[PDB]
């Protein structure tokens, strides 16, 4: 998702294609039309990059950290790929 | 008249604001028109509110669109206006400006008022089609043609990015600051969403609404919400035994409570405020209470009493200083901890070397002059300054220290604060002779001395209010240790009892002793 949403603005273009998808997202997700019939899943390497108007509430609003397992993660992962 | 209330926008703080604008910004209006043109004035037609995000900003708008009886304000949410084709963003901001055209035409300034609400406009205003719409703008609020029934509002949160050439008097002439959601405002907000569950008897009676809206410091709305919500989902998952597969519900999944328990465990461990709140771990500086083991201790609270109380009740002295001296070891910054705590005064604030590592001479500058700014804005404040000689970091070779930080402690010390306030400064430190030879000394107005476990009788009263060793033990300590003088500090005497305690019992009072000899001195 970081490759589409940064921060508006911080580019060095005429075109400016990198706001106008933005805009255009926060829109649909959330404008005056109510749609509350979709559920939308975006993972990301790099959670900074993300522009911070997609991360509030309403919008998004629940953020998972996956960190790395620990021993009996580990045992579980080995038993799966050794079976 | 305008009869200003400021309970009409249903918050606090606007007193003053109100009062300022309703008096003196705004007032032309309500003047006859003609002695207005006559002699000259102008009317405002330029507010800028700046500050964090909240709910005030929206509701005072809202509110002031209800002030007159004026059209339906225009609002503009983000920068709507950017396009992809030229010439598009200008024509509709000049769009805009139908009605008020029509009315500065067809009756001229004798019309009914605009208002025009700007969101975010630093998005906007801050490259050819962002100067092409700044021009645009700065010409028709401001332009060959005067309009006198147009006012704009506009709210930010980063009031120094806006263009210079827009805070222009004419273009925005009254400023505005925000602040956050208060516990009225709390209160009130968690009232709005409990009570529609409160009615239908759903909701546990050991609730206690206070409470949670005391706990809850710079949660927004939005936030309360959420954990409200959240307090639902905790309720309710009593009786969704999901699992692995998913059961989901039971014969009691209805008639659910919102239970305290369930409030509590997800505001700590399932909601995180998005800003925090502020800190006051005494409990640091005082992590094992005061034991009265003597007179001193007594002798040095009073004195601090006194001091306080004087600061108080002064009309020519609104400044006080005074200087925490001893030996190290002795406890020096917890008597200063719990004589600020008995203050018991609106601000307090503790500035000690521990948050300030790897830093220059002048980040320490900064950090101590903000620390007393913002001191000075209460009506009385106290402020303790511990570890001198860790401050102005001092070393006994060469000597070496910091003269930056000293020049400013000295300058700072015998500043008054504005008219009709008050201060009060405790300073600790354990080397007096250093901070005399430095003249540092004579700017301080008094002094307190700390003293250390001297004869025998206070050591074993020390040891019975701490209760560690029994009468067995006792007798024989205080038959080695009556018949001869110590020297030792109360921070050190529990250490040599933890490091004592270690052994096993048939050795332990030995080991006591022996170490006891090895601390051993005279002054
Ligand atoms: N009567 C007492 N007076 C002061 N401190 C006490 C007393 N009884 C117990 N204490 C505890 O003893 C400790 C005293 O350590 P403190 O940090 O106050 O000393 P200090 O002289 O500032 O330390 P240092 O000289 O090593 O920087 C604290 O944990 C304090 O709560």
């Amino acid at each position: 998702i970081d490759a589409i949403c940064k921060q508006r603005g911080s580019m060095a273009g005429s075109t400016g294609v990198h706001d106008t998808v933005v805009n255009q997202l926060l829109s649909k997700i959330d404008g005056v039309e109510q749609l509350n019939n979709i559920l939308v899943i975006g993972m990301t390497n790099r959670p900074d990059l993300i522009d911070e108007a997609l991360l509030r509430p309403g919008r998004l609003e629940v953020k998972m950290e996956i960190g790395l397992p620990d021993e009996k993660g580990r045992l579980q992962i080995l038993h799966i790929h050794t079976a | 008249n305008p009869d200003w209330n400021f309970e009409k926008m249903g918050i606090g703080g606007l007193d003053k604001e109100f009062s300022d604008i309703f008096r003196r910004a705004f007032a032309s209006r309500v003047f006859p028109p003609e002695i207005v043109e006559q002699m000259g004035c102008k009317h405002v037609k330029g507010i800028l509110l700046y500050g964090p995000p909240g709910c005030g900003k929206t509701l005072l708008a809202r509110q002031i669109g209800k002030m007159l009886n004026a059209r339906e304000p225009k609002v503009v949410n983000g920068p709507e206006i950017l396009n992809k084709y030229v010439g598009e963003s200008e024509a509709n901001i000049r769009k805009l400006f139908a009605d008020a055209e029509e009315e500065q035409r067809r009756l001229g300034a004798n019309s009914g008022l605009h208002i025009i609400i700007f969101d975010e406009i630093d998005a906007i205003c801050k490259t050819g089609v962002h100067d092409t719409v700044v021009n645009q703008l700065l010409s028709k609020i401001d332009g060959v043609e005067q309009l006198n029934n147009i006012l704009v509002i506009g709210m930010t949160n980063r009031p120094d990015l806006i263009d210079e050439a827009l805070l222009r008097p004419g273009r925005l002439e009254v400023k505005m600051e925000i602040g956050l959601p208060d516990e009225k405002g709390r209160l009130q907000i968690l009232h709005i969403h409990t009570a529609r569950m409160r009615g239908h008897q759903l909701l546990s009676a050991d609730v206690d609404i206070k409470e949670l809206a005391v706990e809850t410091k710079n949660f927004s709305g939005a936030e309360l919400e959420g954990l409200v919500r959240a307090a639902q989902s905790t309720a309710m998952n009593r009786h969704i035994k999901a699992s692995t597969k998913v059961e989901v519900d039971m014969e009691k999944a209805e008639s659910l409570q919102v239970t305290r328990g369930d409030f509590l465990a997800s505001l700590e461990n399932d909601i995180k405020p998005a800003f925090g709140t502020n800190q006051e771990d005494y409990a640091s500086y005082i992590m094992n209470g005061i034991i009265k083991w003597g007179d001193p201790v007594t002798r040095v609270l009073d004195d601090g009493e006194l001091l306080v109380q004087q600061t108080k009740n002064s009309d020519r002295t609104p400044l006080v200083s005074v200087l925490l001296e001893g030996p190290p070891h002795s406890g020096k910054t917890a008597l200063a901890a719990k004589i600020a705590e008995e203050s018991n005064f609106p601000f307090i604030k503790i500035c000690s070397p521990d948050k300030m590592i790897g830093f220059s001479e002048t980040a320490k500058c900064q950090a101590m002059k903000k620390i007393f700014d913002d001191a000075y804005k209460s009506q009385l404040s106290c402020v303790v300054v511990d570890d001198i000689e860790r401050l102005l970091d001092y070393v006994p070779i060469g000597p070496r220290f910091s003269n930056l930080v000293l020049q400013a402690l000295l300058v700072l010390l015998k500043k008054a604060p504005p008219q009709g306030r008050k201060l009060l400064i405790i300073g600790t430190t354990s080397r007096k002779d250093v901070l005399q030879e430095m003249e540092m000394l004579n700017a301080f107005s008094t002094t307190i001395h700390v003293p250390n476990i001297a004869t025998g009788e206070q050591l074993l009263e020390a040891l019975e209010l701490l209760g560690n060793f029994k009468d067995k033990e006792r007798t024989t300590i205080a038959q080695q240790v009556k018949g001869k003088k110590v020297w030792i500090g109360i921070k050190k005497l529990l250490m040599l009892i933890e490091m004592s305690l270690q052994m096993d019992p048939e050795y332990r009072v030995r080991k006591f002793l022996a170490l006891l000899r090895e601390e051993g001195a005279s002054p």
